[PDB]
Formats: structure tokens, C-alpha cells, sequence
């Protein structure tokens, strides 16, 4: 994933 | 091989054929790949009466088969008739994404993380689609489709044109889109001559919306639509006025009451600050001081993503723009042919 590259952990996650 | 009404006759490879969301070019389904074994989405498409949906439908292919980019919906297959006499529908084959930014901004609130990782990667595509010489023309919230993972990717190219100096027509304005609130403001001032900068003001645009979850410039025609604008931005200074090379529009402007600038701060009193600054950079009036794309990345705002070493770049930017006006739709037909010949046995 993208973000995971940049280092960042924070879940984003949708709702829909 | 069965969705509400029609013949959608995706072959063996594809099926278990579910109904989708709409996009504009027709009807969309999901579908099971039995190569690749994936679940995947397919629109299709039957524009071969009309000059402008070949006009579309050939653009979408032709420059979305030559791209190729993380954040910008690729074309996995194309389904057409074995001979330019039997072809009348067109099946578009693209991976399949979970819902789009439309459909999110109508049910969740996006935190400011969110909205980070979200415009940086609107802007990751959108830094190859400009170095590609293309401008994309009709960015909006449903054309940003998203996955469960939150990987983003642009799609509908069926309006872009390449910035091709030595010939752009008028119109644009009239062509039918499903919503006007993300154009920028020259387009209603000025017949042509828009540059990238039309695409940047259209992410301000959806960075506006991501804020509040509400359009910021929700006009309800041109006139209106130009008004919205002005109401936030506040009326433009003799040097914007410079921009306006339209004797009629300029006209216009300058018959408009006077109006202030409405702060960002007190539209978006929620919004981290620096999301502000850049919004400001990309909703400015006069295109010509709009932020551009790279420095956009650039932007602190986005300092947690940008990475220029990991931003692809068209290594071949397109030089000319293809002359589809004065083309009947059956060299157009025929052309949409040869571009869904590499897909055929």
C-alpha cells in the first residue's frame, strides 16, 4: 500500500 | 450474461455478473475473471450513432491504454465484435474499486488523515496525467474511485484533451456533464485556451468538499455557478481582470456588484491550517497564479507523503492533440477499432 510505504500506520478506513 | 434489460455478453472469461454503480458511458457490472481469477468491473458502451460518444469513447481508450500509474484507473481487457460491421457495444474491462469519493462523502465524516492521503494521492495521478501533456478536464468526486484500503485512482478521460498548443476548439462549456461545480472559473469566462491549471482548481474544489462533506460552489447554471465563486473569493482585482481576454465576459464582470473575500477560516473553522494555505493556492481566480501540480505536492500540508523519488512521470509526453471534430463518427468507429484490435486473438 502506498501509505504503508510513506511510513504511515494510521488506518483509514471507510464506511462505505 | 444477464443485467437489467440487455445483452452484456462478456464471453466466457467473464462471469457471475452483478450490477454496478453508473459512470457515464452506460451500464457497468462486476464480474469474476476466470484468467486472471479476480473479481472486476465492466462497462458497456454502444456510442457508434452519436459523433460524441465515439468522440469520448476513443479518447478514454486511446489514453488510458497508454498510461500506467498507481493512482489512474488502467484498462485490463476490451471486449469488442470480431469485425468493424458487427461491432456495435464495447466492453470496458477495469479492476474493480470499492466505492468512490461521491459515494464517501455522502456517509462519512473524513478525518484530517484522511483528507491528507487522500488529495496527496489525487495529486500523485494527477502530476502524471500533466507530465503526459493531458489535461483531464472533468475531475470531480465520482470520477475518484477508492478501494477498502483507501488506494485512490482517477478515472473517465472521455473529456480530456492534450494540451496541444497549436489547435483547441470552443464548446467546451456546452458539451453535457453531469455537474459544472467543479470548473473552473475561466472555462465561463474565456471560449478556450484553458491549461493545467483547470484541473487544479477542480482538486481545490474537491479538497473544499472533503472539509465540510458540502460542495463550496454548488451553482445552479453558469451564471449562478460564476457567482458562487465570486461570492467566496470576492471580486476580482484589476490584475485579474488581466486574465479575461473575452470582451464580453470582461464586460460582465465588471457590470457584477462588488464583493468581499470570505475568509477560508471562517468557512472551514474546523480545517488544520495548512490544508487552508494550499486550498487557497489552488482556488485562486486568475490561472495563471494557481498553484501548480508539483508544487502542490510540495505543499506542507503534504509533507507526511510527498516523495518525488516515488512519483512517477509520463516518460512520453503526448505532443499532439487527434483532430475528432472534423471526423464522422464512422472514422471514428473505425478508429475505436484499431485500439481494441490489441485485445483481439
Amino acid at each position: 500500500r502506498l501509505q504503508e510505504r510513506r511510513g504511515s500506520n494510521v488506518a483509514l478506513m471507510l464506511d462505505c | 450474461e444477464m443485467v437489467r434489460g440487455q445483452v452484456f455478453d462478456v464471453g466466457p472469461r467473464y462471469t457471475n455478473l452483478s450490477y454496478i454503480g453508473e459512470g457515464a458511458y452506460g451500464m457497468v457490472c462486476s464480474a469474476y475473471d476466470n484468467l486472471n481469477k479476480v473479481r472486476v468491473a465492466i462497462k458497456k458502451i454502444s456510442p457508434f450513432e452519436h459523433q460524441t460518444y465515439c468522440q469520448r469513447t476513443l479518447r478514454e481508450i486511446k489514453i488510458l491504454l497508454r498510461f500506467r500509474h498507481e493512482n489512474i484507473i488502467g484498462i485490463n481487457d476490451i471486449i469488442r465484435a470480431p469485425t468493424i460491421e458487427q461491432m456495435k457495444d464495447v466492453y470496458i474491462v477495469q479492476d474493480l474499486m470499492e466505492t468512490d469519493l461521491y459515494k464517501l462523502l455522502k456517509c462519512q465524516h473524513l478525518s484530517n488523515d484522511h483528507i491528507c492521503y487522500f488529495l496527496y494521492q489525487i495529486l500523485r495521478g494527477l502530476k502524471y496525467i500533466h507530465s503526459a501533456n493531458v489535461l483531464h478536464r472533468d475531475l470531480k468526486p465520482s470520477n475518484l474511485l477508492l478501494n477498502t484500503t483507501c488506494d485512490l485512482k482517477i478515472c473517465d478521460f472521455g473529456l480530456a484533451r492534450v494540451a496541444d498548443p497549436d489547435h483547441d476548439h470552443t464548446g467546451f462549456l456546452t458539451e453535457y456533464v453531469a455537474t459544472r461545480w467543479y470548473r473552473a472559473p475561466e472555462i465561463m469566462l474565456n471560449s478556450k485556451g484553458y491549461t493545467k491549471s483547470i484541473d487544479i482548481w477542480s482538486v481545490g474544489c474537491i479538497l473544499a468538499e472533503m472539509l465540510s462533506n458540502r460542495p463550496i460552489f454548488p451553482g445552479k447554471h453558469y451564471l449562478d455557478q460564476l457567482n458562487h465563486i465570486l461570492g467566496i473569493l470576492g471580486s476580482p482585482s484589476q490584475e485579474d481582470l488581466n486574465c479575461i481576454i473575452n470582451l464580453k465576459a470582461r464586460n460582465y464582470l465588471l457590470s457584477l456588484p462588488h464583493k468581499n473575500k470570505v475568509p477560508w477560516n471562517r468557512l472551514f473553522p474546523n480545517a488544520d491550517s495548512k490544508a487552508l494555505d494550499l486550498l487557497d493556492k489552488m482556488l485562486t481566480f486568475n490561472p495563471h497564479k494557481r498553484i501548480e501540480v508539483e508544487q502542490a505536492l510540495a505543499h506542507p500540508y503534504l509533507e507526511q507523503y510527498y516523495d518525488p523519488s516515488d512519483e512517477p512521470i509520463a516518460e512520453a509526453p503526448f505532443k499532439f492533440d487527434m483532430e475528432l471534430d472534423d471526423l464522422p463518427k464512422e472514422k471514428l468507429k473505425e478508429l475505436i477499432f484499431e485500439e481494441t484490435a490489441r485485445f483481439q486473438p
